[PDB]
């Protein structure tokens, strides 16, 4: 399952 | 910096003449992911390839299968053609049925 | 043994022609299960296991909906480093994210992780306690101090110590007789002449599982490391792996030569002689 949060620099 | 592909070509099973098997052309430990694969029956590009879901090792390096279904024969040989950015002509390398 | 859930992302910005390529892999140990790739007409998260088809269609549309988000994210994200980098619009960029998580062979959790690098080179890292991070260059750390004013790391934790745990251990029960398997690997030796005086010998090992495995030779006992080759571990392409390892050999010394092959597998490990 992919994860929910979102990764932005 | 970029990194050249290493490429292996093999069978998925061992070559036995007018059994049906896989001919297979790995590349692996390249960078960029940008990359140009071809199979050859006698020089000729084998047209129904399939190649796997671009993926990458621990040292963030690319590898990919290129794979078509063939049955072998005494007379047919093949190989892998690739070209990369990092290579000035592509490079072909043949199916020996010993490695 | 362990086990571990892998998945891997890379996007690659294309000026001049369209929008930047993004490609999404997930894996349980060694296998694949899933893919995604912006490219494709079909726009879903897509199955690539025999024992990851079994979940309903809330699983793909979570799933789906949220590797999309993440394909966008890193779109933005490519722009950003162009940024600090001060790199024209002409060039081609890469990043690539590798998250998941690792289980004991009990079961319990082990590790969780997350690292991204730019154009092949580490850019940021979670740490192993979860709650921080490590940064490469100067660039890495704008992003490092983003994420400590905000408080990004109990978010990932929640996931990696949460979801990603837990979902591990149901791959690892659905597709048990897949993944829980060990395949031996299949063995014999080759032989072939260089010429007169020396000739070639080869160890095979054939449709093996999980993909670690150790092939030495042994002339008389001591690891022989000279004029042997050793290829790197290649996939057959229906699951299991292939590996050999030559050396080469002065003709009529051959029964020196053992060969010794070691597998997660294999009751023993095993020797080979010509």
């Amino acid at each position: 399952c992919v994860a929910d949060y979102s990764v932005l620099y | 910096i970029q990194r050249t592909p290493k490429i292996q070509v093999y069978s998925r099973h061992p070559a036995e003449n007018g059994k049906s098997n896989f001919l297979n052309c790995y590349v692996s430990g390249f960078h960029p992911s940008d990359i140009e694969v071809d199979l050859l029956k006698n020089g000729e590009r084998i047209e129904k390839v399939e190649h796997s879901d671009l993926s990458f090792s621990k040292d963030w390096s690319f590898y990919l299968l290129y794979y078509t279904e063939f049955t072998p024969t005494e007379k047919d040989e093949y190989a892998c053609r690739v070209n990369h950015v990092t290579l000035s002509q592509p490079k072909i390398v043949k199916w020996d049925r010993d490695m | 043994g362990s086990h571990s859930m892998r998945y891997f992302y890379t996007s690659v910005s294309r000026p001049g022609r369209g929008e930047p390529r993004f490609i999404a892999v997930g894996y349980v140990d060694d296998t694949q299960f899933v893919r995604f790739d912006s490219d494709a007409a079909s726009q879903r998260m897509e199955p690539r296991a025999p024992w990851i088809e079994q979940e309903g269609p809330e699983y793909w549309d979570r799933n789906t909906r949220n590797v999309k988000a993440h394909s966008q994210t890193d779109r933005a994200n490519l722009g950003t480093l162009r940024g600090y980098y001060n790199q024209s619009e002409d060039g081609s960029h890469t990043i690539q994210r590798m998250y998941g998580c690792d289980v004991g062979p009990d079961g319990r959790f082990l590790r969780g992780y997350q690292q991204d690098a730019y154009d092949g080179k580490d850019y940021i890292a979670l740490n192993e306690d979860l709650r921080s991070w490590t940064a490469a260059d100067m660039a890495a750390q704008i992003t490092q101090r983003k994420w400590e004013t905000a408080h990004e790391a109990e978010q990932w934790r929640a996931y990696l110590e949460g979801r990603c745990v837990e979902w591990l251990r149901r791959y690892l029960e659905n597709g048990k007789e897949t993944l829980q398997r060990t395949d031996a690997p299949k063995t014999h030796m080759t032989h072939h002449a260089v010429s007169d005086h020396e000739a070639t010998l080869r160890c095979w090992a054939l449709s093996f599982y999980p993909a670690e495995i150790t092939l030495t030779w042994q002339r008389d006992g001591e690891d022989q490391t000279q004029d042997t080759e050793l290829v790197e571990t290649r996939p057959a392409g229906d699951g299991t792996f292939q590996k050999w390892a030559s050396v080469v050999v002065p003709s009529g010394q051959e029964q020196r030569y053992t060969c010794h092959v070691q597998h997660e597998g294999l009751p023993k490990p095993l020797t080979l002689r010509w």
